[PDB]
């Protein structure tokens, strides 16, 4: 079980600052 | 009730305790409603766009996870429900201060508004963030009216680490859900046999995060 290959997927760019 | 008492009453208790809480009926019949609406008219544009996974190894991310999504700032116009959904969750977030855990949030992604078109597809188990790319708490609102699990699937199934039993969670309307998102919680969306929206941000710890972010470009050798 790869666990990497199942994830959801998010941007590396464009977080959001709090 | 106010974002500070939910927090540290209730959000907090329940994370640190069971890593998953529920609050139901966040923001009311009227508000969940007009953000389907603008979930609706979204889908009905046609840019929604297939589920992608971290690092796909599979024939298709449809062997893995069989959504339309799109990706919303909550700024757009068309989207000003939406945007009071997420400033809601930031809020709840900022209430809850250093005590979820000891992580150091910072920070979140865009909403990923998601569809299961209805046919039969879901999520097989899964971590959202197994091997430490920033994500520590993962944040679903979920639309969806007079649901009957037993009539249209779609449950949300989670294990927690070490307990002997899952939890099933219906992605009921204007219901809130959190739980941490690394491998403390594997969890599953089980085949949906009806349109099935929810929206999703994940926040980030600031040590984590960064880090992931270095490691994508090189990662080194070892
Ligand atoms: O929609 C849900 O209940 C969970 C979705 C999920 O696990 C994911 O997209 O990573
Ligand atoms: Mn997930």
């Amino acid at each position: 079980l790869d666990l990497e290959m199942l994830a959801p997927y998010i941007p590396m760019d464009d977080d959001f600052q709090l | 009730l106010p974002a500070l008492k939910l927090a540290l009453e209730y959000i907090v208790p329940a994370m640190n305790k069971h890593g998953i809480c529920v609050v139901d009926d966040f923001l009311g019949k009227e508000t969940g409603q007009q953000i389907g609406d603008e979930v609706r008219a979204l889908h009905d544009t046609g840019k929604f766009t297939d589920g992608q996974l971290v690092s796909q190894k599979s024939d298709s991310s449809k062997d893995i996870r069989g959504d339309k999504i799109t990706w919303i700032e909550g700024k757009e116009p068309g989207c000003e429900t939406i945007g009071l959904l997420m400033s809601s969750m930031d809020d709840l977030i900022r209430h809850c201060n250093g005590k979820l855990g000891s992580y150091k949030i910072n920070g979140r992604t865009k909403a990923m508004v998601a569809c299961y078109p209805g046919n039969g597809t879901g999520y097989v188990r899964h971590v959202d963030n197994p091997n430490g790319d920033g994500r520590c708490v993962t944040c679903i609102y979920y639309l969806n009216k007079d649901w009957d699990a037993k009539v249209s699937g779609g449950i949300l199934r989670i294990f927690p680490e070490g307990k002997a039993q899952f939890a099933d969670i219906e992605p009921k309307f204007d219901r809130l859900l959190f739980f941490w998102s690394d491998r403390r919680n594997p969890h599953e969306v089980q085949p949906a046999y009806a349109t099935r929206y929810a929206i999703t941000v994940w926040y980030f710890d600031a040590d984590e995060r960064a880090a992931a972010k270095v490691k994508y470009l090189t990662g080194e050798k070892g």
